[PDB]
C-alpha cells in the first residue's frame, strides 16, 4: 500500500479531503492552527496514490505526500 | 579495426553513463552531509546551479556554432 | 416555427481599447501574466469560444464572424496565385507550348547567391516550377492572357475586403441571434439549391459559353492570340453557331424539351482528350448541369415557413427498430445545440471527401496537359491526402470534445449513443482483435517474403511466381467497369476512366493514362492500408467512447477534455484524456497517409508513368513494383534508397532549395524526439539553474520562466514530428518528380 | 448515530445494462454496493458509462471498486444534495460499512476521530536516507 | 603558407573552380538571347562571380588542396601573417553587438522592475523607454566595467533563491 | 489612437518590426556589399 | 571538416555531460521537488500538480542522458 | 505585539520553501501558541500558483 503522511505545517483549508477521490483522508481535531482542524490519513489500504491531495494542497511546501509502495488490488485500482 | 574501434566506444559510453548514474545514486542514498560538512563534497552541491548553467552555456555556444557553420555551408 | 432574419443591432462596440489587454476574452487570462505558461495559453485559448462563455448566441456569433475572416484570408490567397500567374509566370509561353515548357510562377530576387533558384522553365522564362496545377486550371477556364488573371487577382482583393466588412458588420454592427443559426431546415434549402446548385449552374454556364469554344480552338491548333475573346463568344451567334451547330437554334431546343439537339456540347464521351490528355470538356459541362439540376431538386426537401418540405427532426424519430431501442431521438437538439458534434461530423466527411477527390482526379485527370504534368499529378494526390487525414483526426478530437463537453444524459436515456457508450467496452475489444489480425496477416506477409528472400527461398514468398494473393474481386470490378460501356452504359462512348483497361492515352509522347494491373503487392499493400486505418480509427473510437470514463478513471468528464493526466496513481495514468487519444492518432494518420502516398508514387512511377517510344512504353522504373514491393528491403532500396539519389545530388542547380528542406525536415523531426520522449520535470528543473544565472547578473525576468506544460510538450512534439515527415516527404517527392518527370 | 446494515433486497435504478459492469473479481474477491434516497424520479450518468433512472426513495447500485462508489456519490452530492452511502460486500457474504465512516462526511471534522500517519514536524526536517538505510525493507525517511 | 596551405592567388585548384563555375554559368546563358531578362541576370550572376573570387584573392586567403578558402582562428598566426580580418577583428565585433544587446536588455529590465506591473511591461514594449536605452546603450563595454568594479553588476548570494540541496 | 499604439507595443508586433529591419538592414548590406566573407 | 566534427564531438559531450551532472546534483532535491531524496533513486514522477513533473528523478536524468550519449558515440 | 509588524518586508528563511531567500511582505500575524503565525504574500506565484504562505517567527528575518 501507499504510505500517505500530514506534517504539521497543515492548514485545515480542508482542500485535500475533498479532493481525494478513494475516501482515504479526514479532519480530525487540532489546536496548532486557526481552523482548528488537521488532515488524516486512516484509510490509506484504499490509497491509488493520484496525488491528487498534493494537487489541492495549498502549503509551501506541500502538508501531505504520498509515497508509493506496494501494489495490491485496490492501490492499482484494478476492477477485475 | 572499424569493428574493435565502435564496439569499444560503445561499450565506453554505456559505462561512462553508468558512472554518473551510480554518483546519483550515491548522493541519495549514501551521501550524509552531517559527516561531509564544509569539504569539497558538500561544496559541489553549494553551487551546483552554477556548475549547471555554465553546462548549458558551453553546450548552447557547440551547439548553435556547430549547427550554424554546418547549414552555411 | 417561423424562419426569419433575427439580428440584434451594435452588440459591440468597434474599439481598439481590448486589443491592448491580451487574455481578454478569458476570466483567468484577463488577470495577466505572472508566469511564461500565460503566454502559451493566451494562444492556446484563443478560439476556444465555447471556453470564454456559456452563451451559444456569443459562440455562433464569434464562429460565424470568424468564418468572415477565413474566406478573406482565403481569397486573398487565390488573389496572389492569380496576381503571381498574371505577373511573375510564364502562362502565355506555356499556352503554346505546354508540352515542353514547365509551368513556374515564383521568381527569386538575386540576393546572397539564391538566384540558383531560378530555374530554366522554358520559354524564355526563369523561375521556381510550380506543381499546384494553376496553369492546367486556367487553360480549362479559357485564360490565355495575363489581363484576365490580374482582374481575377483584384476581383479576389474586392471579394477578401467584402469578405472581412462582412464579418465586422456581423460582429459589431448586425449580429444574427440564436434562433437564425438554429434554422437548419432553410439552411441546409439553402446550401444544397443555392449555394451547390447555383454554383454548378453558373459554371456549366461559363464552361457552355467560354470553356468549350477556347479549348475547342487552342485544341485544333488556333493560336491564343486569334482566339476570340470569351465575350465575342458571348456576344454573337455566329461564332458559336459554327463551333456548335445546336446554338444555332439558341435555347428553343431546352424549352421544347428537344435536349438532344444539345449533343454537340453535352456529351457521353467518357475516356479521355487524345489531343491534351484530360477529360472532355463537354462532359465535364454537362456534368455540371446534371449536378446543378440534381441539387436545386435536392434544396425543396426541408420544411422552412410553408407546409411543404420536412422536418428533420420528425424524420430522425420516426426511424426506430426493435435492436436499437428509441433510436435518434435526441439527435436534432444535440446538432442544433452543439457546435463541436456538427464539426465532428463535418470534419470526417471533409476529410473523406479530400480523399475522394485526389483519387478522381488522379484516375480521371479533368484539366488539360495534366496527366502528363506528373509532378502536378503527384503533388495533387498527395496534398489532398494529407488534408483528408487530418481533417478527419480533426472530427475525432471534436467528437470527443462533444462527448465532454456538450453531451447531457437527461436527453440520451436510450438512443443510439447511450447504447454505444453502454457496449463500448465491446466495440472497442472487437477493434483491438482485428487491428492484431490485420498487422499480423499484413505486415507478417512482409517479414515471411523479407526471412525467404534473405534465406535463398524465393519460391516460398508471398509473390506472382510463388505463393500469390491476386485481388480477384477489385480485378473483376474492373473489368466490369471496363466493359460496362458496351452493356450497362449503352450511351456511354467509353469507360469513366483508362485505369479500368483499355489502350493508353499518350500526350508528347509521355504517358497520360494507362490500364493498372493488380497483383500480389498490391493486395499486400492494400491490407497495409486497410490495417493503418482500422488502428487510426481504434484510437479515435477509443478515446472518444473512454472520454467521459472509464474503467481505470470513473470520473473523467470531470477532469475535462484536454487534461496530462490523473496522477502515477492506479499503476500509471499518463495520457488517459481524449487530446492524448488525437495526440497519438495523428501520428497513426501519419503513418497511415505516408503508405500510401509511398504507394501511389511506386505504382505510378512504375507501371503507369513513362515515356512512349517504338513499339513499347518504357516507364521511369521500369515495373519493378510487382517484384520489388513485396519485401520490406525492396521498399527501402528500389523506393527509397534509388529515388533519394534526385534530393540528395540536387545541389548546384535549381532543386538545391528541395535538398536543403531534405535536410531540415530530417532535423525538425528528430527535434520532435526531444519533446515526446522527455518530461516537463526536468526542464524545469534545468530552468531554475538558469534562473539562479540570471539572478546573479540581474538579468531575471519579471514573468517567471516555466517548462512548457505536459499536453504543450506532446503539442509541440507531435508538430514537429509532422512537420519534419511531411516536409520530408514532400522534398523527396519533388525533387525526383521533377528531376525524372 | 449508528452503524446501518446493507439491505439486499433494495430496488435498483431503471438501467438497461452495460458491458462496463461486474467482473470475476466481484465473485472471487469483492465487490462494492452503493444505497441511496432519492426525492424523485431522475436521470443521472453512471459511472461505468450509460444514463440510469434513479427511482423515488432507495436504490443500490454494484461496482468493482470503491472510487465508482465515490464517484456517483461525488455526483448526487454535487448535482442532487443527495447523501449516499455505500459498503464492501465479500463472497462468503460479509458487509463492510466504507463510507461515510463516522456517520459524517470527512471534509467536515467531527468529534472522535482519532488522527492517522501524522508527523508532527515538516517536510524540511525530514531525516537522511543514508540513517534510514539497512532498515528490513525499502522504507523512505517519512516513515520513522 | 600557415598549415602547409598555400594563397589563393597561386592556387590552381582556385582558378580552375572560378573557371567551372562560370563554365556552367555560360553554359546555362548559351540557351537564351543576348538582350533578355534571363541573359542579363545570368551576366550580372557571371560578373558577381568573378568579383567575388578576385575579392578573396586580393583579401590573402589561404586555400587548400581543394582551391577553398581556410580561415586562421589563431590570434599569433592572424597577427604575424595579416590574417586578423578573417577570425579577430569579426570576434571583437561580434562582442560588441552582442554585448550591446544584452546591456540594453538588462537595462530595460533594470528600469521597469521599479515599476507597478514589471509583467505588464515585458509583455507590452514600452518603445520610449526602450529607444532610448537602445541609444544609450554605445557605451555598453565602458558601463559595465563601471558596474563590475563598483560591485553593482552582481547580486550577492543571501538574496538569491536554491534548492534546498 | 492610444489604444491601438498600445496595441503596436505589444511583444508580437514590436518583435515583427524588430526582425523585419534587422532583416531588412542585413539584406540591404548583403545586397550593397556581394558576397563577404571576411573583413 | 576534422575541426567541425570534433566541436560537433565537444557538444555531445559537454550536453551528456550536463544531462547526467545535473540529475546527480539535483538528485537530493530542487525548487520542483525540495524532498526528491525521500522518494529513491527512480520513482515514476510527482503528480500534475505544481504544473507537472513528469522525469523529475535522477534515473530520469540518466534516461534522457542515454539517448546524447547514443548521439555521440 | 509578537512577530513582525504588518506590512513590512521579511525574507523567507524556510529552505524547502519556494521564496526561500526572497521579500515578502508581511499580512498578519496570529497571536496565539500556533507553529506558524506569520502571514506572507509575495508578488512572483509558485509553482502550484499560490503567492501566499505561513511561516513561524524563526523561519522569517526583516529584510
Ligand atoms: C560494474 C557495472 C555495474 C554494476 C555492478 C551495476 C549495479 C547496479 N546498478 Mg547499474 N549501470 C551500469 C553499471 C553497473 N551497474 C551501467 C554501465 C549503466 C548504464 C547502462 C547503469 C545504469 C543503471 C541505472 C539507471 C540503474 C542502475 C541500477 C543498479 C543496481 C540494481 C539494478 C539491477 O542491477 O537490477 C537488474 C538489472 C536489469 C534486469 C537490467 C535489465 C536488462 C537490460 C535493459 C539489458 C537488456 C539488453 C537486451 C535484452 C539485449 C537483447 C538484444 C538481442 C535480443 C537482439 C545495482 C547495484 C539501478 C538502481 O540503482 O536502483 C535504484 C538503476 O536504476 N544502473
Ligand atoms: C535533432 C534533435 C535535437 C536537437 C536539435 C536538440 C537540441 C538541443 N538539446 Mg536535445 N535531445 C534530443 C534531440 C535533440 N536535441 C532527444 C531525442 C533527446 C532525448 C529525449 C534529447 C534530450 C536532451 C536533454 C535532456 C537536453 C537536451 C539539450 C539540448 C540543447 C543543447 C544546447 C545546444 O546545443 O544549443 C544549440 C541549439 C539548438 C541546436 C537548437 C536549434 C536552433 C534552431 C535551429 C535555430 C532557430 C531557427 C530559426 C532562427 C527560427 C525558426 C523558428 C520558426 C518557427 C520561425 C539543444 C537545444 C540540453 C539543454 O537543454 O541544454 C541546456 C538538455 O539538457 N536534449
Ligand atoms: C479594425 C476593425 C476592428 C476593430 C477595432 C475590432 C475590435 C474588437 N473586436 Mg473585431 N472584427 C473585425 C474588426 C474589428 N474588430 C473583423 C474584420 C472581424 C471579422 C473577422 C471581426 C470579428 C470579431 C470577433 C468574432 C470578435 C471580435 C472581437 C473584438 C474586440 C476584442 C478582440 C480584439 O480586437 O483583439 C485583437 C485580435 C486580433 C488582432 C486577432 C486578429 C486575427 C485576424 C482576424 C486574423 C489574422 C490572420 C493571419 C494574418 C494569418 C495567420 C498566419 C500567421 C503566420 C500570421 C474588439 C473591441 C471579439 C470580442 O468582442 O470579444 C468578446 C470577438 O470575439 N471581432
Ligand atoms: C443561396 C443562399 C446562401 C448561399 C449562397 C450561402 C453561402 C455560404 N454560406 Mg450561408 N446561410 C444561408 C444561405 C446561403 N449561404 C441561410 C439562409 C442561412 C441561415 C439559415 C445561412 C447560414 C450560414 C452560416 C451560419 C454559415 C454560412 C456559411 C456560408 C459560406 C460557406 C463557405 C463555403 O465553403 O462556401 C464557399 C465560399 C464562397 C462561394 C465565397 C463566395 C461568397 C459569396 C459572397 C456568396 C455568398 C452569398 C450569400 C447568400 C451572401 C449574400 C447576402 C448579401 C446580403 C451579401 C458560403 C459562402 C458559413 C460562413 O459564415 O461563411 C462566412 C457559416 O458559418 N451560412
Ligand atoms: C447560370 C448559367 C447561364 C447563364 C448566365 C447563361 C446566359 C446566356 N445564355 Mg446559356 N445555357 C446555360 C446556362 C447559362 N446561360 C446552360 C446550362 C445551357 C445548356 C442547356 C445553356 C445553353 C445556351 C444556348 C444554346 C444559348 C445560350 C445563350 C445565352 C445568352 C442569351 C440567353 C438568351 O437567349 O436569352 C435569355 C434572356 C434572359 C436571360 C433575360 C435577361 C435578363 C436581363 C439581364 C434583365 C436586366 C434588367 C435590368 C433592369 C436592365 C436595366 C439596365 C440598367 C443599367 C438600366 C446568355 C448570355 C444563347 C447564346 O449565347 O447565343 C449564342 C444561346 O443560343 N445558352
Ligand atoms: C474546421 C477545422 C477546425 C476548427 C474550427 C477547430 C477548432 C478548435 N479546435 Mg481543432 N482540430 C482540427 C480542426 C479544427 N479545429 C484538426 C484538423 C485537428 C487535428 C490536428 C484538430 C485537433 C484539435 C485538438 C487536439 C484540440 C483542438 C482544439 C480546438 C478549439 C480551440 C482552438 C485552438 O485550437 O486553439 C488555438 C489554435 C492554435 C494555437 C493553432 C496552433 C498552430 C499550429 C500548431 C501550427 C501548425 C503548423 C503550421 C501548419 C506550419 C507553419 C510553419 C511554421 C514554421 C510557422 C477550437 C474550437 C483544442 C480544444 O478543443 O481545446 C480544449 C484541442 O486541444 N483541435
Ligand atoms: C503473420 C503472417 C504470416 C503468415 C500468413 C505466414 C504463413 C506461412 N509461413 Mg511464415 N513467418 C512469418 C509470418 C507469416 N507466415 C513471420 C513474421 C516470420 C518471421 C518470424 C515467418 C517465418 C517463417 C518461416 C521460417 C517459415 C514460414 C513458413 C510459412 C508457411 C507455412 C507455415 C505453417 O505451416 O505453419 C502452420 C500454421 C498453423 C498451425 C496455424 C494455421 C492458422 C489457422 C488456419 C488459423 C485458424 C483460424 C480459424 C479460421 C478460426 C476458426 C474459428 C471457428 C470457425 C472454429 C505459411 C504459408 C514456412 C515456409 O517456408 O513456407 C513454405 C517456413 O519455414 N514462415
Ligand atoms: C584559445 C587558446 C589558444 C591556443 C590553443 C593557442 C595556441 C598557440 N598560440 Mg596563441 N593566443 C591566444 C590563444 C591561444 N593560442 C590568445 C587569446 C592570444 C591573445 C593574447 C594569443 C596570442 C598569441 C601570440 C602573440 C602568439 C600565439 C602563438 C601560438 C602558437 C604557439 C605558442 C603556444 O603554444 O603557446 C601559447 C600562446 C601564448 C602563451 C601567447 C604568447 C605566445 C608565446 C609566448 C609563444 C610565442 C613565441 C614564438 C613566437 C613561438 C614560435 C617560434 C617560431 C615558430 C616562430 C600556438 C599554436 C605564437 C605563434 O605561433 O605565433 C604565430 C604567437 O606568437 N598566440
Ligand atoms: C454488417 C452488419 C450490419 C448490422 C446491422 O446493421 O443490422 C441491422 C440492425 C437493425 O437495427 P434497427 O432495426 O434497430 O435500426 C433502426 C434504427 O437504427 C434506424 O434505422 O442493426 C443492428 O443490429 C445494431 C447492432 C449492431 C450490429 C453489430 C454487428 C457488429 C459488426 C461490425 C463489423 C461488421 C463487419
Ligand atoms: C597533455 C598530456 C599529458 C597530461 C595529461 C593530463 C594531466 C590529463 C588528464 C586527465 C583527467 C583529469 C581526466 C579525467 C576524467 C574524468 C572523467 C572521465 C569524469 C567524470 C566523472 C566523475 C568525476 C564522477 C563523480 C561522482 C559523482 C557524480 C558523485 C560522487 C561520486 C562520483 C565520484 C561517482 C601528459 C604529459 C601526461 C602526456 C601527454 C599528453
Ligand atoms: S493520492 Fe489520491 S487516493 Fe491517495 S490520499 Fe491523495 S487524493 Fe486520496
Ligand atoms: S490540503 Fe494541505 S493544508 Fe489543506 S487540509 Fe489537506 S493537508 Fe492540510
Ligand atoms: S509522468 Fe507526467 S503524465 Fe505521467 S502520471 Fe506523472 S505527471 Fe502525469
Amino acid at each position: 500500500a501507499h504510505i500517505v503522511k500530514i506534517y504539521d505545517t497543515c492548514i485545515g483549508c480542508t482542500q485535500c479531503v475533498r479532493a481525494c477521490p478513494l475516501d482515504v483522508l479526514e479532519m480530525v481535531p487540532w489546536d496548532g492552527c486557526k481552523a482548528s482542524q488537521m488532515a488524516s490519513a486512516p484509510r490509506t489500504e484504499d490509497c491509488v496514490g493520484c496525488k491528487r491531495c498534493e494537487t489541492a494542497c495549498p502549503t509551501d511546501f506541500l502538508s501531505v505526500r504520498v509515497y508509493l509502495g506496494s501494489e495490491s488490488t485496490r492501490s492499482m485500482g484494478l476492477s477485475y | 579495426q572499424a569493428a574493435l574501434y565502435t564496439h569499444h566506444q560503445y561499450i565506453a559510453g554505456f559505462i561512462m553513463c553508468g558512472a554518473f548514474a551510480h554518483g546519483a545514486i550515491f548522493f541519495i542514498r549514501d551521501y550524509d552531509p552531517e559527516q561531509n560538512k564544509g569539504n569539497v563534497l558538500a561544496r559541489m552541491l553549494d553551487h551546483k546551479e552554477a556548475l549547471i548553467s555554465h553546462l548549458s552555456w558551453v553546450s548552447l555556444f557547440l551547439g548553435f556554432h556547430t549547427l550554424g557553420l554546418y547549414v552555411h555551408n | 416555427k417561423k424562419v426569419k432574419i433575427a439580428v440584434d443591432r451594435n452588440p459591440v462596440e468597434t474599439s481598439f481599447e481590448k486589443w491592448a489587454k491580451p487574455g481578454h476574452f478569458s476570466r483567468t487570462l484577463s488577470k495577466g501574466p505572472n508566469t511564461t505558461t500565460w503566454i502559451w495559453n493566451l494562444h492556446a485559448d484563443a478560439h476556444d469560444f465555447d471556453s470564454h462563455t456559456s452563451d451559444l448566441e456569443e459562440i455562433s456569433r464569434k464562429v460565424f464572424s470568424a468564418h468572415f475572416g477565413q474566406l478573406g484570408i482565403i481569397f486573398i490567397w487565390l488573389s496572389g496565385m492569380y496576381f503571381h500567374g498574371a505577373r511573375f509566370s510564364n502562362y502565355e509561353a506555356w499556352l503554346s507550348d505546354p508540352t515542353h515548357i514547365k509551368p513556374s510562377a515564383q521568381v527569386v530576387w538575386p540576393i546572397v547567391g539564391q538566384e540558383i533558384l531560378n530555374g530554366d522553365v522554358g520559354g524564355g522564362f526563369q523561375g521556381i516550377q510550380i506543381t499546384s496545377g494553376f496553369f492546367q486550371l486556367w487553360r480549362a477556364s479559357g485564360i490565355t492572357s495575363e489581363l484576365q488573371l490580374y482582374t481575377t487577382a483584384i476581383g479576389g482583393l474586392v471579394m477578401a475586403a467584402a469578405m472581412f466588412f462582412a464579418g465586422w458588420f456581423h460582429y459589431h454592427k448586425a449580429a444574427p441571434k440564436l434562433e437564425w443559426f438554429q434554422n437548419v431546415e432553410s439552411m441546409l434549402n439553402h446550401h444544397l439549391g443555392g449555394l451547390l446548385g447555383l454554383g454548378s449552374l453558373a459554371w456549366a454556364g461559363h464552361q457552355i459559353h467560354v470553356s468549350l469554344p477556347v479549348n475547342k480552338l487552342l485544341d485544333a491548333g488556333v493560336d491564343p492570340k486569334e482566339i476570340p475573346l470569351p465575350h465575342d463568344l458571348l456576344l454573337n451567334r455566329a461564332i458559336m453557331a459554327d463551333l456548335y451547330p445546336s446554338f444555332a437554334k439558341g435555347i428553343a431546343p431546352f424549352f421544347t424539351l428537344n435536349w438532344s439537339e444539345y449533343s454537340d456540347f453535352l456529351t457521353f464521351k467518357g475516356g479521355l482528350n487524345p489531343v491534351t490528355g484530360g477529360l472532355w470538356l463537354s462532359d465535364t459541362a454537362h456534368h455540371h448541369v446534371a449536378i446543378a439540376v440534381l441539387f436545386l431538386v435536392a434544396g425543396h426537401m426541408y420544411r422552412t415557413n410553408w407546409g411543404i418540405g420536412h422536418s428533420m427532426k420528425e424524420i430522425l424519430e420516426a426511424h426506430r427498430g426493435p435492436f436499437t431501442g428509441e433510436g435518434h431521438v435526441g439527435l436534432y437538439e444535440i446538432l442544433t445545440t452543439s457546435w463541436h458534434a456538427q464539426l465532428a461530423i463535418n470534419l470526417a466527411l471533409f476529410g473523406s471527401l479530400s480523399i475522394i477527390v485526389a483519387h478522381h482526379m488522379y484516375a480521371m485527370p479533368p484539366y488539360p496537359y495534366l496527366a502528363t504534368d506528373y509532378g502536378t499529378q503527384l503533388s495533387l494526390f498527395t496534398h489532398h491526402t494529407w488534408i483528408g487525414g487530418f481533417c478527419i483526426v480533426g472530427a475525432g478530437a471534436h467528437a470527443a470534445i462533444f462527448m465532454v463537453r456538450d453531451y447531457d444524459p437527461t436527453n440520451n436515456y436510450n438512443n443510439l449513443l447511450d447504447r454505444v457508450i453502454r457496449h463500448r467496452d465491446a466495440i472497442i475489444s472487437h477493434l483491438n482483435w482485428v487491428c492484431i489480425f490485420l498487422g499480423f496477416h499484413s505486415f507478417g506477409l512482409y517479414i515471411h517474403n523479407d526471412t525467404m528472400s534473405a534465406l535463398g527461398r524465393p519460391q516460398d514468398m508471398f509473390s506472382d511466381t510463388a505463393i500469390q494473393l491476386q485481388p480477384v474481386f477489385a480485378q473483376w470490378i474492373q473489368n466490369t467497369h471496363f466493359l460496362a460501356p458496351q452493356l450497362t452504359a449503352p450511351n456511354a462512348l467509353a469507360a469513366t476512366s483508362l485505369t479500368w483497361g483499355g489502350d493508353l492515352v499518350a500526350v508528347g509522347g509521355k504517358v497520360a493514362m494507362m490500364p493498372i494491373s493488380l497483383g500480389t503487392s498490391d493486395f499486400m499493400v492494400h491490407h497495409i492500408h486497410a490495417f493503418t486505418i482500422h488502428v487510426t480509427v481504434l484510437i479515435l473510437l477509443k478515446g472518444v467512447l473512454f472520454a467521459r470514463s472509464s474503467r481505470l478513471i470513473p470520473d473523467k468528464a470531470n477532469l475535462g477534455f484536454r487534461f496530462p493526466c490523473d496522477g502515477p496513481g492506479r499503476g500509471g495514468t499518463c495520457q488517459v484524456s481524449a487530446w492524448d487519444h488525437v495526440f497519438l492518432g495523428l501520428f497513426w494518420m501519419y503513418n497511415s497517409l505516408s503508405i500510401v502516398i509511398f504507394h501511389f508514387s511506386w505504382k505510378m512511377q512504375s507501371d503507369v508513368w513513362g515515356t512512349v517510344t517504338a513499339s513499347g512504353v518504357s516507364h521511369i522504373t521500369g515495373g519493378n513494383f510487382a517484384q520489388s514491393a513485396n519485401t520490406i528491403n525492396g521498399w527501402l532500396r528500389d523506393f527509397l534508397w534509388a529515388q533519394s539519389s534526385q534530393v540528395i545530388q540536387s545541389y548546384g542547380s535549381a532543386l538545391s532549395a528541395y535538398g536543403l528542406i531534405f535536410l531540415g525536415a530530417h532535423f525538425v523531426w528528430a527535434f520532435s524526439l526531444m519533446f515526446l520522449f522527455s518530461g516537463r520535470g526536468y526542464w524545469q528543473e534545468l530552468i531554475e539553474s538558469i534562473v539562479w544565472a540570471h539572478n546573479k547578473l540581474k538579468v531575471a525576468p519579471a514573468i517567471q520562466p516555466r517548462a512548457l506544460s505536459i499536453t504543450q510538450g506532446r503539442a509541440v512534439g507531435v508538430a514537429h514530428y509532422l512537420l519534419g515527415g511531411i516536409a520530408t516527404t514532400w522534398s523527396f517527392f519533388l525533387a525526383r518528380i521533377i528531376s525524372v518527370g | 448515530w449508528t452503524v446501518p446494515t446493507l439491505n439486499p433486497d433494495t430496488p435498483s435504478p431503471i438501467f438497461g445494462g452495460s458491458t462496463g459492469g461486474l467482473l470475476r473479481k466481484a465473485q472471487t474477491e469483492e465487490f462494492y454496493v452503493i444505497t441511496w434516497e432519492a426525492k424523485k424520479e431522475q436521470i443521472f450518468e453512471m459511472p461505468t458509462g450509460g444514463a440510469a433512472i434513479m427511482r423515488q426513495g432507495p436504490n443500490l447500485l454494484k461496482f468493482g471498486k470503491k472510487e465508482q462508489c465515490l464517484a456517483l456519490t461525488t455526483q448526487l452530492r454535487n448535482k442532487f444534495k443527495l447523501t449516499p452511502c455505500f459498503y464492501r460486500v465479500f463472497p462468503d457474504g460479509k458487509v463492510q460499512y466504507l463510507h461515510p465512516a463516522d456517520g459524517v462526511y470527512p471534509e467536515k471534522v467531527n468529534a472522535g476521530r482519532v488522527g492517522a500517519n501524522q508527523n508532527m514536524r515538516r517536510i524540511g526536517q525530514n531525516v537522511n536516507p543514508i540513517k534510514v538505510k539497512f532498515s528490513g525493507r525499502m522504507m523512505s525517511p517519512a516513515e520513522i | 603558407d600557415i598549415a602547409g596551405l598555400t594563397p589563393c592567388s597561386e592556387s590552381k585548384a582556385y582558378a580552375k573552380l572560378e573557371k567551372k563555375e562560370l563554365k556552367t554559368l555560360e553554359k546555362r546563358l548559351k540557351q537564351y538571347e543576348a538582350d533578355s531578362a534571363p541573359a542579363v541576370a545570368l551576366k550580372a550572376t557571371m560578373e558577381r562571380t568573378k568579383a567575388r573570387f578576385a575579392n578573396y584573392a586580393k583579401a590573402g586567403l589561404l586555400c587548400g588542396n581543394d582551391g577553398l578558402p581556410h580561415l586562421i582562428a589563431d590570434p599569433g598566426l592572424a597577427l604575424k601573417y595579416g590574417h586578423a580580418g578573417e577570425v579577430f577583428i569579426p570576434t571583437f565585433g561580434f562582442l560588441y553587438v552582442a554585448g550591446y544587446i544584452g546591456y540594453v536588455g538588462r537595462q530595460y529590465l533594470i528600469a521597469v522592475k521599479g515599476e507597478a506591473k514589471p509583467t505588464d511591461k515585458e509583455i507590452i514594449i514600452d518603445v520610449p523607454l526602450a529607444t532610448k536605452l537602445a541609444w544609450q546603450g554605445a557605451g555598453w563595454p565602458l558601463a559595465a566595467v563601471q558596474e563590475l568594479q563598483r560591485g553593482t553588476l552582481l547580486e550577492k548570494e543571501e538574496n538569491i533563491t536554491v534548492s534546498p540541496r | 489612437m492610444k489604444d491601438f499604439t498600445t496595441y503596436l507595443s505589444t511583444a508580437p508586433v514590436i518583435a515583427t518590426i524588430w526582425f523585419t529591419f534587422t532583416a531588412g538592414l542585413l539584406i540591404e548590406i548583403n545586397r550593397y556589399f556581394p558576397d563577404p566573407l571576411v573583413f | 571538416g576534422d575541426f567541425l566534427v570534433h566541436h560537433a564531438i565537444a557538444l555531445g559531450l559537454h550536453t551528456t555531460t550536463l544531462i547526467l551532472v545535473k540529475g546527480a546534483l539535483d538528485a537530493r532535491g530542487s525548487k520542483l521537488m525540495p524532498d526528491k531524496k525521500d522518494f529513491g533513486y527512480s520513482f515514476p514522477c510527482d503528480g500534475p500538480g505544481r504544473g507537472g513533473t513528469c522525469d523529475i528523478s535522477a534515473y530520469d536524468a540518466f534516461y534522457l542522458a542515454v539517448f546524447w550519449m547514443l548521439n555521440t558515440i | 505585539e509578537v512577530g513582525p509588524k504588518r506590512g513590512s518586508l521579511v525574507k523567507i528563511l524556510r529552505p524547502e520553501s519556494y521564496w526561500f531567500n526572497q521579500v515578502g511582505k508581511v499580512v498578519s500575524v496570529d497571536q496565539s501558541g500556533v507553529r506558524y503565525p506569520v502571514v506572507v504574500r509575495f508578488e512572483n506565484q509558485n509553482y502550484a500558483g499560490v503567492t501566499t504562505n505561513n511561516y513561524a517567527l524563526d523561519e522569517v528575518v526583516a529584510a
